[PDB]
């Protein structure tokens, strides 16, 4: 009975991909933020 | 006009490229192609910096290998055919007159040369390569250059491993 | 690490290059890693000692280079017309990227280079191309999500992959055909899911790794050599050769554990027809493996006379038949694997 | 950007390899998007970034805007071909060079 | 640029015209079987004379390419030095040159130019 | 008892175990699979240096 | 051109129906044709090459047309849509296979085989399942799939928050 | 290459010799220890040839004695029949008569009509060939020169010789002739070759002085057989060596004065031959870099099993070379049940080994 | 080098003084020209199936932008009713037409 | 159409390059030279994209550095191959 | 019965095994041409 439930939930959770689990594909803005920081670092630095 | 004429010259030389079979004739064809492509990318760029760069690496040094090892010569020189030249001239001209006909603007790229940027742009009033090549050296995107140089080092370790077959 | 010290160096650079691909964030970075793989592998493949190595090198280079050329090119188009690495949907922009990757890893319609390779390659060089030069293009195939092309690849990934194996008498070509069939299973498995695909490749790596690693040990290169290879007892001739059946993954050989995993999840996706076809061809794969095992199942054959003793490396043999023993009794470790849930 | 499966320390070289965002008008649109992709993953987000992807693409891609021009000028030529526009009316006035 | 382009085209046209002109100014002579032989110090040229391509000159030119590309990497240091962060620009550039020296000095101990042949 | 006999071992041992008009024709079984290169004659370049030469 | 064999009744729009099949017939025909002309036949010239392509394509047209018309004939006159209808459909297809192949036995046996194929195909069409249904699940890794990061750059805070609006 | 007499004393090894007898060589080890460092003047191979019964064993012994190389005794066919405790498997009677019963040079000389003779005819080449690798092992490890009385390179002389007599099969001649290529490609030719030249009659004089109940009374010793050595040595065997190795031919050992042979060899130097690398003579010894030295070194100190396994050649098209399965099965039963063969050497505790239950060691190229 | 930095900075200091005046006389022409440019886009597609000025047959080219958001037209659009002589006069000034 | 007017020329050249790469040539040099032309076109597509991008432009070097290495490897194996067989001619294949 | 399955299958398999060898007993130009064609088909279909 529990196994049948697990599959059903796994079916829903894959269809919608709501939850940050097996059927999830985490993205990353870290690298864009880092490049954002580098741009900030060097704008203020411009000009001697 | 220069841009589409330059397309036309590249098209004609490309037709030359696919016909020629003598290795020098092909290698010669690449040489012209490289000047043309350098010109063309330069036009649509912010400046010609990259054009000068890839010229001296690709053409200036690296096509020397291709011509040199393709100095096999076929054991004999070219039998040049004035016919493909005349067709080359013929195809060039009516492509060129069409270039005179084609829509002046819409037949042009849309990229933003330094001039085709707006006046207000405070960034554009710096040295043309300063802001473009900035992050090739500034962290955290500069280590990849370190990978390039070591890649080239390793490339030499490879060449001496392949080019050293018992002689 | 076969003869020289440079083997360690190029292997290292190769690893870094391929590791870039699997960890690559954008198509360009993945392309970068792929070419670095192209560099690092050519010198190992192109031994300067013999001839056949060198011809394999032009074919490998002349193929991979075009593959990388097309891959980056199709990347630009996709990541132009979509202006974004993850297109909204799979269109003609994307099938070309798979066709690049499928050739790079030697999939069904784009495989002919791959058998011709084996003639040149020595054993562990072949081995290393068998296992590791297929990670990066496959892990990228994961990112691409065109159902039908993978499906045609899976359909044709066993038909030729087994029919050819029936025909080959050079162990080099058989391993090629054996893997193309197995590659059929990975491709389907990756169409379904990735965690199971990761597992299945690993067991395939393990199995192919042990297999060719003994063939390297005894330098058995032709079915005749297998029948002729002296063993003191002609019993370990048979105990060692169970692994040839672990290729087919028949339950008491530990090759079943991955094939079971893929089958379970695949039918859970309900592509029952596809299972039938691959699994029909699996028998043909196992068929010529019995054709190999005529050398050992029966005992006390007709042999050559001059040989009196048979010898091999300590290190290779000591490592080899530990891996074999696992290929014998692997299943009871059913508990030890917890990555399937 | 397609997600590296392993996310090992060598994604640390090419992840910030080349960035849309910095010093780009489209970069503002990239942030409007990439935050959401972080919020909804890469599959629900790709579902629910309709406006974000549309404008982000339009800014850099210029597809919609540029093709609007191409039809716009073709239509000018088309009336000329039908003869509505003569030697004078065939073009408009020149913007002062110091503009744009 | 195209100001440069046109000038080069003009020069090249004037150049070919000059050489075209000299081709008519110079008197002709009836061709000779021997006047059009390769010059081998006055003794008959041997078989084809196409040189062997078993040699090192590609190897030297390959060293050229490696250093020629590396030169490309270090060209932009002139301009970015005013803009880039100084630690990164300092260390990053310094290790470029340092690795080059070590490659060179390690390679002298290798002495690869002093080939046996 | 029948044991695998040289006939059974000749079932295989062609370049194709079901030999055909072409595979049966040409055979290349170097057992070691490591065929040594055979040295060639690298004819050198000839220069009639002099007489017309400083 | 763009029609679906199996989206209409089993006895209507013969011409549209055959087209929706013939397209999936010609694809295989020419697909194999380019696959084998370069391997075995290798007939130098364009008419010889046209011959091989013609030799390969026509028979598969014969197979599809024979199957379609016989089975369409059944529903038109037999008045039912049964597994048996496709069975005679497959029998006709292989009868055409024997005719072209000039191998009486090979055609008949394949005609039985193709009848089995049509039988299963009808079973799919009528039992609401499919051979290659889309996936209901597509997994991307273990439960800690989010936790497999090993990167070493400090990430400044985000610009978005999961917390509810505070207006 | 230079005699102790001109040294006014003994020669010294330039560096500490590597224990290649008892230690394994690794690629890690190659990185950790250089190869040509030990190499010196005498690091070369002086092969000997002569018509049979030329007594060159004493010659080579003295030559290596007074030039400071290794003697490396001649073929020892018995070693197949010898084990960790010596005794002869020839002891095992014709229990398995047809193709399991032994065949030594005695049996050959008594009767070369037995097809089973072909066994040693090829196994004898292997013994030479295995010895040759032993010589290369000793060279590359110690840097000390070596002197092999006879070589696999020369073995085919006897091969074609026996076949011309008719003793070997047309099948066997093909087998050995093609099979040499397979392995013989993988050996370095000797630096110097010395061939000794008596006539057939003269060697018959000396072989009658050997007084060997399994040779002198035998019947093989026809002029044709003992002369085929002469022709084959003269042209077939010599020429290729004459291409690679430097060839000296004195009349023979008996008049062969060691000291003049010492002086003639020493006069023949090879620094003269350090000219253009592409020269085909000494070709197999031009090692560019220390790394390439180590490649050769590791290839012999760590791939002898690989060297042996080249011999694995399938040929069931020759009856005398095939073995009966069930008889061969019993032949396996005899050997590995016979005293001192159950386990690996050192683990035949049935025959005396102690220190077991903890011993787990195995020797570099230790037989099995 | 101090002297080189001295005069270059003076250029840059004189530089900043001038700049706003150029921007000021720049804005007026931009808005003037945009008025005209929209007028012609209206007056040239008078008879077109569904033309909607500043959009592509309905839906706006940009939507996330709030209302009364001015997006500078791409250079080509800004010259959508111009001849080459005008176009080149600004574009090909690096190249010196 | 955007691609037809802008990204079309790069396509036409790129496809022509590949066909010449799979044509018939006495040796492989024409092939290597063929793919070399393709690299220039590959650069052409790459640059027009990098030009869409304000500063990502610099990626030219990364592609160029990698591309020349392919050519060097290409010439490497060929030249070693003549030296091996005394020829690298397609008749040897 | 066995003709319908049995040995006849192994007979047809050998026929097709021979065929595949004929495919693979060719020059690398042919196979790359296949791939080029596959690319070319996809490219024009993007246009169409
Ligand atoms: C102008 C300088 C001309 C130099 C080249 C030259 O020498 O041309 C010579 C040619 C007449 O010279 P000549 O060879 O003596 O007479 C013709 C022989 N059939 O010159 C001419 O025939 C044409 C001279 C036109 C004045
Ligand atoms: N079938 C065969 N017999 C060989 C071969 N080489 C040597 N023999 C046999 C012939 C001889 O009767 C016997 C060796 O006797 P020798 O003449 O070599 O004695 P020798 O005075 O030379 O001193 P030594 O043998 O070195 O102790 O072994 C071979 O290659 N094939």
């Amino acid at each position: 009975q529990i196994r049948l439930l697990e599959d059903e939930v796994r079916r829903k959770m894959s269809e919608r991909n709501d939850y940050q689990a097996y059927y999830y594909r985490p993205s990353v803005a870290k690298y864009h933020r880092i490049s954002k920081e580098a741009a900030d670092e060097l704008e203020a630095l411009r000009g001697d | 006009m220069i841009q589409l004429m330059l397309y036309s010259l590249i098209i004609t030389t490309s037709i030359i490229f696919l016909n020629m079979i003598h290795p020098l004739a092909l290698g010669l064809t690449l040489l012209i192609q490289t000047i043309f492509v350098c010109l063309l990318t330069g036009l649509m760029t912010k400046s010609f910096w990259y054009s000068y760069i890839l010229f001296l690496i690709f053409l200036g040094g690296m096509l020397v290998l291709f011509i040199y090892v393709t100095s096999l010569a076929s054991n004999e020189m070219f039998n040049l055919s004035m016919k493909l030249t005349l067709f080359s001239s013929l195809i060039l001209i009516f492509m060129l007159i069409l270039s005179f006909i084609m829509d002046k603007t819409s037949s042009s790229l849309f990229l933003m040369n330094n001039d085709m940027q707006s006046i207000i742009n405070m960034n554009s009033y710096f040295m043309e390569n300063s802001l473009s090549l900035n992050k090739l050296y500034n962290f955290p995107t500069n280590f990849i250059t370190i990978l390039l140089m070591n890649y080239l080092l390793i490339t030499l370790i490879v060449i001496v491993k392949i080019t050293k077959l018992f002689k | 690490m076969f003869n020289n010290s440079s083997k360690i160096l190029f292997i290292t650079i190769m690893i870094i290059g391929t590791l870039i691909t699997v960890t690559s964030n954008s198509w360009l970075g993945a392309w970068m890693g792929l070419e670095i793989n192209l560099l690092s592998f050519i010198p190992l493949l192109s031994d300067n000692n013999n001839l056949m190595s060198t011809e394999a090198s032009l074919k490998y280079f002349l193929t991979q280079v075009l593959a990388s050329t097309v891959l980056l090119f199709s990347s630009i188009l996709l990541m132009l017309k979509n202006n974004m690495n993850n297109e909204i949907n799979e269109s003609f922009t994307s099938m070309i990227i798979m066709s690049a990757l499928l050739l790079k890893s030697g999939a069904a319609p784009f495989h002919f280079w791959f058998p011709n390779m084996m003639e040149g390659l020595t054993w562990m060089n072949a081995l290393m191309l068998m296992t590791w030069q297929k990670i990066a293009p496959l892990m990228l195939i994961s990112y691409l999500n065109i159902k039908y092309l993978l499906l045609i690849s899976v359909i044709l990934s066993v038909i030729i992959g087994a029919i050819g194996g029936l025909n080959q008498t050079s162990l080099r070509k058989l391993m090629a055909f054996s893997s193309i069939n197995h590659l059929g299973w990975m491709l389907s498995s990756l169409m379904i899911s990735e965690s199971i695909w990761l597992i299945y490749f690993f067991f395939y790596s393990f199995l192919s790794f042990v297999l060719t690693f003994m063939f390297n040990i005894f330098k058995l290169f032709h079915l005749n050599q297998l029948f002729s290879w002296f063993v003191n007892s002609k019993i370990l001739k048979f105990t060692l050769f169970m692994n040839f059946l672990s290729l087919g993954g028949l339950p008491p050989f530990l090759g079943f554990l991955p094939k079971w995993l893929v089958i379970q999840q695949l039918t859970l996706c309900n592509q029952y027809f596809m299972l039938t076809l691959m699994m029909m061809s699996t028998l043909i794969t196992l068929f010529f493996y019995l054709r190999i095992c005529y050398s050992a199942f029966m005992m006390n054959y007709f042999e050559n006379n001059w040989i009196m003793k048979m010898n091999m490396n300590s290190i290779n043999y000591n490592m080899y038949m530990i891996m074999t023993f696992f290929s014998i009794f692997g299943l009871f470790l059913i508990s030890l694997f917890y990555f399937m849930f | 950007s397609l997600t590296p499966f392993l996310r090992l320390p060598l994604t640390d070289l090419t992840g910030c390899l080349i960035n849309h965002q910095t010093y780009d008008k489209c970069g503002k649109f990239e942030m409007k998007m990439m935050e959401c992709f972080e919020a909804y993953g890469l599959e629900r987000g790709k579902r629910e970034c309709a406006d974000l992807i549309s404008d982000f693409q339009e800014c850099v891609g210029m597809q919609k805007q540029l093709m609007r021009f191409h039809a716009m000028r073709n239509e000018r030529y088309k009336q000329w071909l039908k003869g509505e526009r003569k030697g004078q009316e065939f073009f408009a006035d020149p913007p002062r060079v110091d503009a744009y | 640029m195209f100001s440069i382009i046109f000038i080069a085209l003009l020069i090249l046209l004037i150049t070919t015209i000059v050489m075209f002109l000299a081709s008519i100014l110079s008197k002709k002579a009836l061709i000779d079987r021997e006047k059009s032989s390769p010059f081998e110090c006055g003794f008959d040229p041997k078989s084809s004379s196409r040189l062997p391509f078993s040699l090192r000159f590609f190897l030297i030119t390959i060293i050229f390419l490696i250093f020629d590309v590396e030169i490309a990497l270090i060209l932009p240091m002139i301009i970015i030095m005013k803009y880039s962060n100084i630690m990164i620009w300092t260390i990053t550039s310094i290790i470029f040159i340092l690795i080059l020296l070590i490659g060179l000095y390690h390679e002298w101990n290798q002495g690869m130019l002093n080939w046996s042949n | 008892k029948w044991y695998p006999d040289p006939e059974f071992m000749k079932q295989f041992s062609g370049p194709v175990m079901y030999p055909d008009e072409v595979t049966s024709l040409w055979t290349v079984p170097p057992w070691n699979s490591k065929v040594t290169p055979v040295e060639k004659s690298v004819r050198n370049l000839t220069l009639n240096f002099g007489p017309q030469h400083p | 051109l763009r029609s679906k064999y199996y989206d209409h009744p089993d006895g209507e729009d013969a011409f549209g129906k055959i087209v929706a099949t013939n397209k999936y017939a010609v694809s295989a025909g020419v697909a194999w044709s380019m696959f084998d002309v370069l391997t075995l036949s290798k007939p130098q010239g364009y008419l010889p090459t046209l011959g091989r392509f013609a030799y390969n394509t026509g028979p598969l047209m014969g197979m599809a047309t024979a199957f379609t018309l016989t089975t369409l004939v059944a529903t038109n006159a037999r008045g039912k849509d049964d597994k048996i209808n496709y069975l005679i459909g497959g029998f006709a297809a292989g009868g055409v296979f024997g005719a072209w192949k000039h191998n009486h036995v090979a055609g008949l046996c394949a005609g039985l085989f193709l009848g089995i194929a049509g039988v299963i195909k009808k079973m799919s069409i009528e039992q609401g399942w499919e051979f290659f249904p889309n996936t209901p699940i597509k997994q991307y890794g273990g439960l800690n799939i989010a936790g497999n990061d090993w990167t070493i750059m400090a990430d400044p805070p985000k610009n978005w928050t999961t917390e509810k609006p505070k207006e | 290459i230079s005699g102790k007499t001109m040294r006014g004393g003994p020669r010294v090894p330039k560096a500490a010799p590597y224990p290649y007898k008892t230690k394994k060589y690794s690629v890690f080890n190659a990185i950790f220890d250089k190869t040509s460092k030990r190499f010196d003047e005498n690091s070369k191979v002086i092969c000997v040839e002569g018509p049979i019964a030329a007594g060159k064993s004493k010659f080579a012994k003295e030559l290596a004695e007074e030039l400071d190389m290794e003697y490396y005794p001649a073929v020892d066919l018995d070693l197949i029949y010898i084990n960790s405790y010596g005794y002869d498997m020839r002891k095992l009677d014709p229990q398995l008569p047809p193709s399991c019963r032994s065949y030594d040079v005695r049996n050959f000389c008594l009767d070369p009509s037995h097809d089973l003779a072909a066994q040693f005819q090829i196994r004898m080449y292997m013994l030479r060939y295995s010895q040759y690798i032993d010589a290369l092992q000793h060279v590359l490890s110690t840097g000390q020169g070596v002197v092999l009385e006879r070589s696999p390179y020369s073995d085919f002389v006897f091969m074609e010789a026996m076949f011309r007599q008719g003793y070997l099969s047309r099948g066997a001649r093909s087998v050995y002739n093609e099979l040499r290529q397979n392995t013989i490609g993988e050996l370095l030719k000797p630096h110097l070759v010395i061939y000794l030249d008596l006539p057939v009659d003269a060697v018959k004089k000396q072989i009658k002085a050997r007084n060997v109940d399994y040779e002198v009374q035998s019947k093989v010793f026809s002029d044709a057989y003992l002369s085929d050595l002469e022709q084959l040595y003269k042209q077939q065997y010599l020429k290729d060596i004459s291409t690679h190795a430097e060839l000296l031919i004195y009349d023979w050992t008996a008049g062969g004065e060691t000291e003049v042979v010492v002086e003639d060899i020493e006069r023949i130097d090879f620094n003269q031959f350090e000219a253009d690398i592409h020269n085909k003579k000494m070709l197999d010894w031009r090692f560019p870099l220390e790394a390439e030295w180590c490649e050769a070194r590791i290839k012999y100190c760590h791939e002898k099993p690989d060297l042996m396994n080249y011999f694995n050649v399938p040929r069931f098209d020759v009856p005398e070379l095939v073995r009966s399965a069930d008889d061969g099965k019993v032949w396996r039963d005899v050997w590995f049940n016979a005293p001192g063969m159950k386990y690996r050497p050192g683990y035949n505790a049935d025959m005396g080994d102690e220190g077991l239950l903890t011993k787990t060691k195995i020797g570099i190229n230790q037989g099995i | 080098a101090k002297k080189v930095k001295r005069d270059e900075i003076e250029m840059r200091s004189a530089q900043n003084v001038i700049f706003p005046i150029l921007v000021a006389e720049r804005d007026r022409e931009f808005l003037r020209q945009l008025r005209r440019n929209r007028d012609e886009e209206a007056e040239l597609m008078k008879n077109v199936p569904g033309w909607e000025v500043g959009t592509w047959y309905g839906e706006p080219v940009f939507k996330t932008l709030p209302e009364d958001t001015l997006v500078t037209p791409i250079f080509k659009e800004f010259y959508a009713h111009s001849d080459w002589k005008s176009y080149a006069k600004r574009a090909h000034l690096k190249l010196w037409s | 159409m955007i691609m037809i007017l802008y990204w079309s020329l790069p396509m036409i050249l790129f496809i022509l390059g590949l066909f010449c790469f799979v044509s018939n040539r006495k040796h492989l040099l024409s092939m290597l030279l063929s793919l070399e032309f393709i690299v220039l076109m590959l650069f052409f597509m790459l640059f027009i994209y990098l030009n869409m991008l304000n500063y990502e432009s610099y990626f030219s070097m990364m592609f160029l550095t990698f591309s020349v290495c392919e050519g060097a490897l290409g010439l490497s194996i060929l030249v070693s191959m003549i030296r091996t067989h005394g020829n690298d001619y397609f008749q040897s294949f | 019965s066995e003709y319908f399955g049995g040995q006849h299958l192994y007979q047809k398999l050998s026929m097709y095994s021979k065929t595949l060898f004929l495919m693979h007993n060719n020059s690398l130009k042919i196979y790359l041409l296949l791939f080029v064609f596959w690319i070319l088909i996809l490219l024009i279909l993007l246009f169409l």
